[PDB]
């Protein structure tokens, strides 16, 4: 005997395991013809256009299995999945809440539940810093803060101006004497960049230093500012507990580039991170965004997130974690009932694919979508 | 039920604007003197949602046009429960934001 709550869970990780990207819905035929429009640029109407299109349909038994799938689509299709059209968009549309210095509003809204009556899940979100690349140097005369492209650092005679993203114009703080000797300190280039690390660390002209000294007064006020950006989405789920036992959590997350969901669900690391409990899990996320070691965030960064056997690589070397990153979080309760009832009429549309398997029926969905690009391609091919 | 049909629809659409994304900036990245695909991106994004007569002639991608006078015969595999104006807007939301994903205004 299992709870509903745990049964969501169950239902969900083996349809995934098995179906794969039959759970989002796509029906076959739309899927190989989207496949078709986005790969008919790359072939050549001069050549054999039957075999590059036996080719381009050849790249979708792995494009089915390729890791083509966003962290937030993972994110969108377990919500709505686990809590219908309604309280999807609701949740959807809430805003998250960011982690404190432990953890611990995350903790006490988990503590103040019952283990036994309340199913619950919790989407992250984390955020990476995303601050200017491009500082342009204007004249006051040709300078509007309305029409100026956002998040750049714009250098004035008299001001040192920052747009960020959403529009808002800062003052960094030096006055206008200081303005004008970084000024003029400067090249008559329009724009230059921040980005280049023998101008930032190992600066020699004064260009450099102006540039430098720039940077410095951005990264010690960037406090002030919102130029975060999505980087990573996750779901965790917490299922009701059965009377006596423990309550346990569970991550679900794709990442692009990595894994599916399929693949994290066949890999079973939701349950290799089930077992260090929600409260170190919780602990660790706040870590990870409390923390300036480069290493301790690339070590809890790949822990978390890689796909599973690839940990010791998905931040080492070119792949560090050196930008600190914010945990943000939003939390709402399951009806076990209403998304059983979504997983079944989810299991009815697989069930309209003819096979005895779910083998089978993965391989009549691939063939129907093999079928319907090949098709796609001739009818756009004149072929 | 009633569940599963929105979702098969928003994860359809949501194919459809990556798709839409990736075909446009390749188109995109590789324009003339002129600037021509941005104006026609320009152009389209801030468009009529009933207007029909520039796909007679415009650098868009093919794929572009077509979707947006008749989606249906694009892709006659998708539902009919996606309307031909909901499918115009996506076109100009995708094309909007990219407009300005590459304007660098955002």
């Amino acid at each position: 005997l299992e709870s509903p709550g745990f049964m969501v869970h169950k239902k969900l990780k083996s349809m995934s395991q098995s179906y794969g990207v039959m759970m989002t819905g796509v029906p076959a035929e739309v899927l190989g013809q989207m496949q078709a429009e986005r790969s008919i640029p790359s072939i050549n109407k001069t050549g054999n256009l039957k075999q590059q299109i036996a080719k381009e349909v050849s790249k979708v038994c792995h494009m089915m299995t390729e890791p083509t799938q966003s962290a937030g689509q993972a994110s969108n299709d377990v919500c709505e999945l686990l809590l219908g059209k309604i309280e999807a968009e609701k949740f959807h549309f809430t805003k998250y809440e960011a982690l404190s210095a432990d953890g611990d509003n995350l903790k006490n809204v988990l503590e103040n539940t019952a283990p036994s009556s309340t199913n619950l899940l919790i989407r992250f979100e984390i955020d990476r810093e995303d601050p200017p690349i491009v500082l342009v140097k204007t004249k006051n005369e040709n300078f509007n803060p309305e029409t100026a492209v956002k998040n750049k650092i714009y250098l004035l005679e008299n001001k040192l101006y920052f747009i960020d993203k959403m529009g808002n114009l800062f003052n960094l703080g030096p006055g206008k004497k200081k303005c004008t000797q970084l000024f003029n300190a400067i090249g008559d280039s329009a724009e230059y960049s921040l980005c280049d690390p023998f101008v930032l660390e190992e600066p020699e002209k004064p260009e450099d230093f102006a540039i430098s000294e720039i940077v410095d007064i951005f990264n010690e006020q960037k406090e002030r500012f919102d130029f975060w950006i999505g980087s990573h989405s996750f779901t965790i789920y917490i299922p009701q507990t059965l009377g006596e036992s423990p309550r346990q959590f569970y991550p679900y997350q794709a990442y692009f580039g990595s894994h599916t969901l399929q693949d994290w669900f066949v890999s079973d690391k939701d349950e290799y991170l089930s077992r260090i409990g929600i409260d170190k899990y919780i602990e660790k996320l706040a870590v990870l965004g409390k923390t300036t070691n480069t290493k301790e965030r690339s070590d809890i960064y790949a822990e978390f997130f890689s796909k599973r056997g690839r940990e010791a690589f998905f931040c080492a070397h070119l792949n560090e974690k050196r930008q600190p990153l914010r945990v943000k979080f939003k939390i709402t309760e399951i009806n076990p009932e209403l998304a059983l009832k979504n997983l079944q009429e989810t299991q009815e549309f697989i069930d309209t694919h003819p096979g005895e398997n779910p083998s089978d029926k993965v391989e009549n969905y691939r063939n129907r979508a093999k079928l319907a690009m090949t098709e796609h391609l001739e009818s756009l091919l004149d072929i | 039920h009633m569940f599963f049909k929105d979702y098969q629809k928003k994860n359809v659409m949501r194919l459809l604007q990556d798709s839409l994304e990736k075909i446009i900036n390749e188109w995109l990245k590789t324009d003339d003197e002129s600037h021509t695909k941005l104006k026609s991106l320009q152009e389209l994004s801030e468009m009529d949602i009933n207007a029909t007569s520039f796909a007679e002639h415009s650098p868009l991608p093919d794929f572009v046009t077509r979707l947006w006078l008749d989606p249906h015969k694009a892709l006659d595999a998708m539902d009919k429960n996606i309307s031909k104006n909901e499918i115009r807007k996506l076109i100009k939301e995708t094309a909007r934001e990219i407009e300005l994903v590459f304007t660098h205004q955002k």
